[PDB]
RNA sequence: GCCCUGAAAAUGGAUGGCGCUCAAGCGUGUUACCUAUACUCUACCGUCAGGGUUGAUAUGAUGCCCUGACGAGUAGGCAGG
RNA sequence: AAAUAUGUAAGAAGUCCUUGUUACUUAAUUGAACGUGGACAUUUGAAUGAAGAGCUUUUAGUGGGCCAUUUUUGGUAAGC
RNA sequence: GGAAUACUGCCAGCUGGGACUGAGGACUGCGACGUAAGUCAAGGAUGCUGGCAUAAUGGUUAUAUGCCGCCCGUCUUGAAACACGGACCAAGGAGUCUAACGUCUAUGCGAGUGUUUGGGUGUAAAACCCAUACGCGUAAUGAAAGUGAACGUAGGUUGGGGCCUCGCAAGAGGUGCACAAUCGACCGAUCCUGAUGUCUUCGGAUGGAUUUGAGUAAGAGCAUAGCUGUUGGGACCCGAAAG
């Protein structure tokens, strides 16, 4: 017998193949298995792993997301990668040129980015251009921002948002909420 | 390309060469290291007794120490003592640097492992037979040469003895080159333990303590 | 009913030293304190505002705050399976500095300077602490030390 | 669909998955939000606190939408005008020929002031403004035409 | 795929540390010390068989 | 119908599980109880060495 | 009874619901009838427009 | 020290039994010998981990392949069938 | 006044040099915080180990326990 | 005085007997012996020889023999129990469906999203089509009257994948999305300050505060579906004394 230190047979908390089913996905996924597999180039060895992600993992790249990455300095002529959806972005007026790849587009975005001159390539378009990643900026969008994630951590004091299914005053607000009811959190 | 292989399979043949004849240049070397260090301490205590004197010699410098307990019913504390040494599974064994911040260690350790001081040649049956290194998480053997100098080479050693070397005379690299060592995995004592029972401590009818120089006849049962 | 005052249990914690009761001296007082400053702390129970509560009795932390009469002491304080982190308000009769940290950056300069007069000679240095070495040989002489030899003693009463 | 249910992995161990000791019982603790003031009390104050007694006024016969002023930001108006028809204002900034931008018309009723509009004339009607709305309208040379 | 020892199969013991060729060739495994004459001091020797 | 009253049995064994840790440290941690008076100022030395800093990039 | 961190539903299921579920199968059935009765008022009310 | 006395309970019975007296008893020492699902080496099953591999090259890329480690289980969770 | 248990420390979130901010503070360009610029990356400041570190969400069962060495309270005692 | 010998330890000294194993399936590695051709025990067994045919061998079954094995199910700290149920067999026999939800995953579209109340249509409960609304989301805050989200490249600091520059490298510089810690700014509540003005009571600019909010700070949601979990339902199945 053995004193162990470790959970035997442990697996690791890590995705290894996309969930999905999609036989395009999984094409993408066989493509950048290859790609990081048979160069270095950091960058591959990345977006292979982002093709496993799950919808959540994946939040939205919006275009104006990208109109600011693009104002940083020497990043103008970079090329975003976007390994999710890219949406519009109805706030930006001055929309810049650049090539965008990306998974999906929504229809307002492909307009935007093309009308601005600009290029809109799947990622195997992007594989062959750049095999390691030359002039990629690679974006992620705002993963703490979903409604579900309010509730997370809810607790006395914790200055989280309540599972409530129906919102206003009478609806968990007095005792226990300030200090002349009760108390407060 | 059929005259850029042997260009390069040659071009390793000499390589090999080289380093084939570099190691048996230092193993040559080592063996008078030893030879004469050895001598110079038996002639040295003919020397303080000519003199009316007692030569004292150092104190040792090493220990190998193996795991004579199970693994179930052990106190919290040797128990971890026993996994920091890496003497997880019974019967297995490793090598310890002595000092003040490992010698408590051992104390702490004591009813459930038997240690001493190991022998040139018991370290180095030892290496040979059961020597096994740790690469990339993986347990692999030392079959040859190259495999040790992939590993330790940047510290020296690029040969089994040089490992030996490392362990039996310590110093710079033994913890590097020690922990490369996978634990020993020995076998039960073939011809017995000597002893009616194992868990007293060796002072006192058997097993289980610093038996000393002792620990050489044992483990060369248990190799 | 059972009883769990504040100061329970703390007959002898908050006891004065022997023959050292009355009057604080001022060495107490006069001592600056920083912030990230290390602090042990030990209650004197004659100034009984700024108390540490009983736990935390000889523990050690560090300043997170510099009052007019007081410290602020950050101390990790295990509860259940993690530990927590606790802000304490003590006046400095209830505060020390730690030796052990003054001994601590007593080593750093010795460290830099050490290391100064080593690279002013481009030579090495070893400025990390070894633990207590086996030994080297040696050889006793007899000479005045012809050794007395002992034997056991017989058993003997007494009373 | 059933066959993908745990209730069948389940098959052939007694008590189903809910222990031996602790058995499934009919409602052990009540119905319901039976005592949240007493054996549910922690769970009531912690993932709901405030859910007990009053606060605030009454009102009868409140009707919603009295209350409708749905509410535009800076932030976007210029959707308010049809994409085409849009870039054609936006190169010609003009205090002449600005383009009307009803809101009401749209479904809202109060602008608000979350933004920044490119410095291009408009003609803004709405019932209710923010301050600031208005004060970023006029800083393009626009205007604020309150409506009914 | 099949751990051989070197203290059995000369063969594996030649791969790893030649030398053992030399060692074995040039005995060594034995050999002598060369002899001396150091005797111990009237000391030593009236402390061990003292008391 | 009498029961056991209390114990810490098993309580460390629990608490090893996959406890203890420490609990994470940071530079730059929370100011929460630090002096008032003492805060309200250093916003004012800080707006300033980053306003000062600006007279670098212009 | 009251447990986790969710929701506080208000599902107004105590009293007899059973007894009053109305299930729209008919809703195709319907259709066609409200159809054929439109054609076949279309029908009798001559040129006039329904 | 060992032995003897002190030493009385209910079906017929228990150093486990037989039986053992320079023991097959008591104290001690020395060797050999027997034996676990534990230890050592090896095969095979599975689990986990790390790699290699569709460049065009008959029939499985969630596949083929190389390597290391590990395997108790109620209540219970999950997976594959 | 032990033994055994028990807090903290053993550096890069570090060290030193120059001098910038502020409404705090000082008799005070004094301090205290926070920084710019410069210097030191071989042992960067004990040992051993690390089968990888960190982290988030959600949910089961459980919530009668019992036993042994040692410490120990009640009881003549108890398989209390 | 000069030897032996015991004891202990070392040999990369030689050697006999017995036992179990023989995984792998072209080559490739490290070697060894050779003056070489070449040979080898060197990244896992080959050679020679014999035996078996209504048979050798093997699977199953019955019996005997050696050792071993209490009755399952259950509640329980503890069951083979002198605890309960169960004589035997077949067939039936228990976590369902629904309304509303939590988390996660898949999918469609995306600052939107949901065709199915209804209309159109049909090869007629299907499939195909669709206008107005409505719902949820894109605004918060306050009890309310109400007011309502850029000083700044939508800020500063510190980690930070990836990318870019130099390097032959090591390394150094640059940019740094997600995520994290911290300082600050913005919107509402609160407590102050109370300008220009006005009809003298109206108005509320501005600047603040260890206060406060389920907010802002280049949107993520809406919808179908599935497992697990939630509440109400006969609610996993059978069971009261009662009313
Ligand atoms: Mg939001
Ligand atoms: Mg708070
Ligand atoms: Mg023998
Ligand atoms: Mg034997
Ligand atoms: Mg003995
Ligand atoms: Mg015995
Ligand atoms: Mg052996
Ligand atoms: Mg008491
Ligand atoms: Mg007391
Ligand atoms: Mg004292
Ligand atoms: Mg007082
Ligand atoms: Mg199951
Ligand atoms: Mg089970
Ligand atoms: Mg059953
Ligand atoms: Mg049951
Ligand atoms: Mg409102
Ligand atoms: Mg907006
Ligand atoms: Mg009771
Ligand atoms: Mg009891
Ligand atoms: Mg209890
Ligand atoms: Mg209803
Ligand atoms: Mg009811
Ligand atoms: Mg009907
Ligand atoms: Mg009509
Ligand atoms: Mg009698
Ligand atoms: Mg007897
Ligand atoms: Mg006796
Ligand atoms: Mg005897
Ligand atoms: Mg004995
Ligand atoms: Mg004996
Ligand atoms: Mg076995
Ligand atoms: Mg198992
Ligand atoms: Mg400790
Ligand atoms: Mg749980
Ligand atoms: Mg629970
Ligand atoms: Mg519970
Ligand atoms: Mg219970
Ligand atoms: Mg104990
Ligand atoms: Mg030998
Ligand atoms: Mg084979
Ligand atoms: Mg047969
Ligand atoms: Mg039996
Ligand atoms: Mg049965
Ligand atoms: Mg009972
Ligand atoms: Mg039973
Ligand atoms: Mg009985
Ligand atoms: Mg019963
Ligand atoms: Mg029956
Ligand atoms: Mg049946
Ligand atoms: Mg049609
Ligand atoms: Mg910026
Ligand atoms: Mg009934
Ligand atoms: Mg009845
Ligand atoms: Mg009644």
């Amino acid at each position: 017998g053995i004193d162990h230190t470790s959970k035997q047979h442990k697996r690791s908390g890590h995705r290894t193949a996309p969930k999905s089913d999609n036989v395009y996905l999984k094409l993408l996924v066989k493509l950048y298995t290859f790609l990081a597999r048979r160069t270095d180039a950091p960058f591959n060895k990345v977006v292979l792993k982002a093709l496993f992600l799950s919808k959540i993992n994946r939040p939205p790249v919006s275009v104006s997301r990208i109109a600011r990455a693009l104002k940083q300095e020497g990043a103008a002529n970079k090329t975003v990668v976007v390994v999710g959806t890219v949406t519009d972005d109805a706030r930006i007026f001055e929309f810049p040129k650049t090539t965008v790849a990306a998974l999906r587009f929504t229809a307002g975005a492909r307009a935007k980015i093309v009308k601005a001159g600009g290029e809109c390539i799947t990622l195997d378009q992007l594989a062959v251009r750049a095999p390691k990643g030359q002039n990629t900026l690679i974006l992620r969008g705002p993963r703490n921002s979903r409604e579900a994630v309010r509730h997370f951590g809810m607790g006395p004091h914790k200055g989280k948002a309540p599972r409530i299914l129906s919102t206003g005053r009478k609806f968990e607000r007095a005792r226990g909420r300030r200090r002349s009811k009760g108390f407060k959190v | 390309t059929a005259e850029q292989v042997a260009a390069e399979r040659a071009a390793r043949k000499a390589a090999n060469k080289e380093k084939r004849a570099i190691i048996l240049e230092r193993n040559a070397a080592y063996q008078k290291e030893y030879e004469t260090a050895e001598r110079n301490i038996i002639q040295a205590k003919r020397d303080a007794k000519a003199a009316g004197s007692y030569y004292v010699e150092a104190q040792h410098k090493l220990v190998f120490v193996v795991r004579i307990k199970g693994i179930n019913k052990i106190p919290p504390k040797p128990r971890k003592v026993l996994q920091l040494l890496r003497l997880t599974r019974i019967n297995s064994g490793t090598f310890v640097k002595v000092t003040k911040a490992t010698l408590e260690l051992l104390k702490l350790i004591e009813p459930y492992v038997a240690y001493g001081y190991p022998s040139y040649s018991t370290i180095r049956q030892l290496v040979y037979k059961r020597g096994f290194g740790k690469i990339n998480k993986q347990r692999v053997p030392l079959s040859d040469n190259a495999i040790i100098e992939a590993n330790l080479g940047k510290y020296g050693i690029l040969s089994i003895d040089d490992l030996i070397h490392e362990i039996i005379t310590v110093g710079p690299h033994f913890k590097q080159a020690n922990n490369f060592l996978w634990p020993f995995k020995l076998s039960n004592p073939s011809g017995g333990w000597g002893v009616p029972r194992k868990f007293k401590h060796f002072i006192q009818g058997g097993s289980f303590g610093n038996r000393e120089e002792f620990i050489n006849k044992l483990v060369k049962s248990m190799n | 009913g059972k009883s769990h005052g504040y100061r329970s249990r703390t007959r002898y914690m908050f006891q004065r030293d022997f023959r050292k009761h009355g009057a604080v001296h001022l060495s107490t007082y006069l001592k600056v304190y920083k912030v990230g400053d290390i602090v042990d702390i030990k209650a004197n129970g004659s100034i009984q505002k700024g108390m540490p509560h009983k736990f935390y009795q000889g523990k050690t932390g560090v300043v997170y705050n510099v009052t007019k009469s007081s410290v602020g002491v950050i101390i990790n304080k295990m509860v259940g399976n993690r530990y927590l982190e606790k802000r304490l308000n003590l006046r400095v009769e209830h505060i020390k500095h730690s030796k052990c940290r003054q001994e601590f950056l007593e080593r750093v300069k010795a460290n830099a300077a050490k290391r100064a007069e080593a690279k002013a000679q481009g030579v090495a240095v070893q400025l990390k602490r070894q633990p207590a070495q086996p030994r080297e040989s040696r050889i006793v002489s007899t000479e005045g030390n012809v050794p007395q030899t002992l034997a056991p003693v017989p058993y003997e009463t007494f009373i | 669909p059933s066959r993908f249910t745990k209730t069948r992995k389940h098959r052939g161990h007694v008590s189903a998955g809910k222990g031996r000791i602790g058995k499934h019982r009919k409602h052990p603790g009540g119905r319901g939000m039976a005592g949240g003031q007493h054996h549910h009390r922690i769970n009531m104050d912690k993932y709901h606190p405030g859910y007990f007694g009053k606060v605030g006024m009454r009102y009868f016969h409140k009707q919603q939408a009295h209350f409708w002023k749905p509410v535009l930001n800076l932030d976007k108006l210029w959707t308010l005008i049809p994409e085409d028809k849009r870039d054609q204002y936006l190169k010609s900034a003009s205090k002449e020929t600005a383009p009307v931008i009803d809101t009401l018309a749209a479904g809202y009723g109060k602008i608000l002031g979350k933004g920044r509009i490119p410095n291009v004339p408009v003609i803004v009607k709405a019932r209710f403004v923010s301050k600031l709305a208005e004060e970023k309208i006029r800083a393009a040379g626009g205007v604020v035409e309150l409506i009914a | 795929v099949l751990k051989k020892n070197p203290l059995k199969n000369k063969q594996v013991l030649l791969r790893l540390n030649p030398y053992a060729k030399v060692f074995a060739a040039e005995k060594l495994g034995s050999k002598k010390a060369e002899k001396t004459g150091t005797k111990p001091a009237a000391v030593f020797t009236e402390t061990l068989k003292h008391d | 119908a009498k029961s056991k009253n209390h114990t810490a049995h098993n309580q460390t064994r629990k608490a090893h599980r996959n406890g203890i840790k420490k609990p994470k440290t940071y530079k730059y941690p929370s100011l929460k109880g630090v002096d008032p008076k003492f805060r309200r100022n250093h916003k004012h030395a800080l707006h300033g060495t980053a306003k000062a800093l600006a007279a670098a990039k212009k | 009874a009251i447990s986790k961190n969710l929701p506080i539903l208000k599902n107004h299921f105590r009293k007899h619901w059973q007894e009053r579920v109305k299930v729209h199968f008919d809703q195709a059935g319907k259709k066609v009838s409200r159809r054929n009765a439109r054609a076949t008022r279309a029908a009798k009310i001559a040129p006039r427009p329904l």
